[PDB]
């Protein structure tokens, strides 16, 4: 397995997620960063600074996509599948054990979100998303550890 | 007391042996063990076996030509002091006068195929020396190819078989096997047909589903043929050689109007590899296609760059074209460009940009 080519297959899947996340117009117009109460169990921008952490992150954003009727979120769910298989090669690379990361325990309050308001959760998922991946391929290059 | 088996039915095997089966009552909730009484009554021999099994099926080696087999299968219970059913009604099963094995084959082009006969010339075999192989009635098989396995048995083995041409309504070749010159009505059929199906799978500009399309020409000489898509998804990427998976899925394919069948999965796994086959279901036999496996992610279509925009730059006097790249695929990408005078027929220019990066260029004209 060529660690370089992994490497840069991870890079474009990325890049290929966020650029679904653009055409997704009404994504576009909300602010990634902006905290909506509610909300907060969603893994949004706090420092995820290991690949376990990467790992139950994207497992956690798996639920909660495989949840919502949209043909679009089928296909990132399916792509971030393949961005946990890549991750987990790679950690097996770098001689790292990552544990199979089961989803959030906690999806019985997300019902009541989904019910409740679907535009906020989509928008915020969808936006929050972007953003754990962007600062992901950043940190991408830094040498990240396990 | 069990009921007396039901369903007596003899059967040749490709190996040359009789096969007998029948089936257990539907009313006993115990097994039951079953004692068969077969007779073989030929010209010159008359055996008389009773043989007692625990399975509903039977097996007689070397059947012999010519020969008439009766059977009757009586049942009892397995556990305790069972009572024995009364006898079936016995099967008369009548033999021909030449013994191919196996009668029917069914393989691809460049494959080895053996074929073994034994010969009878009244209720005698001949001997292996004097058994000649003719192909359709045409032309006498040569003798290299020729092999005695045993004193009774002849066989012929052919290498890198070709596609059988189809003569007529029969699409198949008749080997013959016969006592020098004079030869018999029996014969062994082979069936080389095309399997080479060529599948191409296309993703939408959105990469939300991948339609396959696989042609029907090669397929069209055979009637009574079921064609089915078989898929095996991996969990990453594709093997370096693509083979048959045990475990596989059907896939609903709707032919069109263009004669290819069509395929959609949606949704679609973009890097896990698709190992495909079409598998046509004879009356006898199931062949499988050579298996391709296909990556979505390496098969990205998407539409052309839209924001085409070609003006003249004031006082240069070069053409700028620009557009705007497609949100798929998100790879390096390098672009094509035709370039002519307007009218009725354009003299097209060509033009490559292998910048990644690169949105406009400008051209002399």
């Amino acid at each position: 397995v060529p660690i370089q080519k992994v490497q840069d297959d991870t890079k474009t899947l990325i890049k290929t997620i966020v650029t679904r996340i653009n055409d997704i117009s009404h994504t576009q117009s909300v602010s990634s960063k902006q905290k909506v109460t509610g909300l907060d169990f969603i893994p949004g921008l706090h420092p995820i600074l290991t690949l376990s952490k990467m790992d139950q992150t994207l497992a956690v954003y798996q639920q909660i996509l495989t949840s919502m009727p949209s043909r679009n979120v089928i296909q990132i769910s399916n792509d971030l599948e393949n961005l946990r298989d890549l991750l987990h090669v790679l950690a097996f690379s770098k001689s790292c054990h990552l544990p199979w990361a089961s989803g959030l325990e906690t999806l019985d309050s997300l019902g009541g979100v989904l019910e409740a308001s679907g535009y906020s959760t989509e928008v915020v998922a969808l936006s929050r998303l972007q953003g754990s991946l962007q600062d992901m391929l950043w940190q991408l290059d830094l040498s990240p550890g396990c | 007391k069990p009921d007396p088996p039901l369903g007596l039915h003899m059967e040749i095997t490709d190996d040359g042996n009789l096969k007998i089966s029948w089936s257990s009552p539907p009313l006993v909730p115990f097994p039951l063990q079953y004692q068969v009484k077969y007779s073989e009554n030929s010209t010159t021999v008359i055996r008389e076996a009773d043989k007692i099994v625990s399975a509903t099926s039977l097996l007689v080696d070397s059947i012999l030509p010519g020969s008439s087999y009766e059977v009757q299968v009586r049942g009892k219970r397995l556990d305790g002091p069972g009572i024995w059913s009364d006898w079936s009604t016995p099967r008369v099963f009548t033999t021909q006068d030449v013994i191919y094995f196996p009668p029917k084959i069914l393989t691809s082009v460049g494959s080895n195929v053996s074929f073994h006969c034994i010969y009878k010339k009244e209720n005698k075999i001949v001997p292996s020396k004097e058994i000649v192989w003719w192909m359709n009635l045409a032309e006498k098989i040569p003798q290299s190819q020729y092999d005695v396995v045993s004193d009774h048995v002849s066989k012929v083995t052919f290498f890198n078989l070709n596609e059988t041409k189809p003569r007529g309504k029969f699409t198949y070749d008749a080997v013959y096997c016969c006592n020098e010159h004079e030869c018999h009505h029996r014969y062994a059929e082979l069936y080389v047909i095309d399997v080479n199906i060529n599948i191409s799978c296309e993703t939408d500009g959105y990469l939300t589903k991948m339609t396959c399309r696989w042609s029907t020409s090669t397929i069209q000489s055979l009637a009574e043929s079921t064609l089915q898509l078989r898929y095996h998804r991996s969990s990453l990427y594709c093997s370096d050689i693509p083979s048959i998976h045990p475990i596989s899925e059907p896939k609903d394919c709707y032919l069109q109007s263009d004669g290819f069948y069509e395929c959609i999965f949606q949704p679609i796994f973009l890097l896990s590899g698709y190992t495909m086959w079409i598998r046509i279901n004879h009356s006898l036999g199931s062949l499988d296609s050579p298996p391709t496996c296909v990556l979505p992610d390496s098969v990205v279509k998407p539409l052309p760059p839209s924001s085409v925009k070609a003006e003249i730059t004031i006082n240069i006097g070069l053409l700028k074209i620009s557009w705007e790249k497609p949100v798929f695929p998100e790879n390096n990408l390098q672009f094509q460009i035709r370039y002519g005078l307007s009218g009725k027929e354009v003299q097209w220019k060509m033009y490559e940009v292998y910048d990644a990066k690169s949105k406009s260029v400008s051209l002399p004209v």
